[PDB]
């Protein structure tokens, strides 16, 4: 039955949308992690050099 | 040769979640294959068998499907004697077959 | 015609590509924001250390 295969795939293709949303959420999680990591490393490295200068 | 029958419009490629597979079937068994490929694995869209050409014995088709289907699909194709012959519009290989057919004939002369 | 199956594949991939591309755009914007906020906050640290240095002088 072509219609039953169409009903099955219309459900099953939602897993590709879920995996794509999870991949985007992993890139967003990396964006949040790398924001905090990069800001912290830059600020504390320069702040130490500033405290050493003074 | 794939270079005589492969054309770009029959393929779904250059994608993260999508694949094109290629399969050979006998001309009698093709009448089952037209439906039966959809039964081999999950994640197969209906009406996605696309014949590149047919001959005195057989058919070759592309199958267009989601990436999760492919390894179960190919293995169960072989277990049912449907012969996998993957060639994903390989422009370098079709160009090599054409240029070398011309070259080796010319160089033999 | 096979377009009935093929367009369902292509639609899911286009939706997927959009969601990932938006997250990559956000990643680049957040990295730029980190540099800018670090450049603002590091000057606030410098200014406080400068005030303390002038007081000690």
């Amino acid at each position: 039955s072509d219609a039953d295969v169409q009903k099955q795939i219309k459900h099953m293709m939602a897993f590709i949308e879920q995996e794509a949303n999870e991949k985007a959420e992993e890139i967003d999680a990396k964006a949040e992690e790398e924001f905090n990591i990069e800001k912290g490393r830059l600020v504390q490295t320069q702040r130490l050099k500033i405290m050493e200068y003074y | 040769s794939l270079a005589e029958i492969v054309k770009k419009d029959d393929f779904v490629l250059d994608s993260e979640y999508l694949v094109t597979l290629l399969v050979v079937v006998p001309k009698l068994n093709h009448n089952d294959w037209i439906k039966q490929y959809e039964t081999l694995a999950e994640m197969v869209v209906p009406r996605s068998s696309n014949v590149l050409s047919e001959d005195q014995d057989s058919y070759l088709c592309n199958v267009t499907l989601f990436k999760k289907a492919v390894d179960d699909f190919r293995h169960k194709a072989r277990e049912n004697k449907f012969i996998v012959r993957d060639f994903q519009y390989n422009e370098e290989e079709m160009r090599a077959d054409k240029e070398e057919m011309n070259r080796l004939s010319t160089d033999k002369k | 015609s096979q377009s009935q199956g093929i367009q369902q594949l292509l639609q899911a991939e286009k939706r997927a590509a959009e969601k990932v591309s938006e997250a990559r755009k956000r990643k680049n914007r957040r990295l730029k924001q980190a540099k800018e906020e670090a450049q603002a906050e590091i000057e606030q640290y410098r200014l406080q250390r400068e005030k303390e240095f002038k007081a000690k002088e």
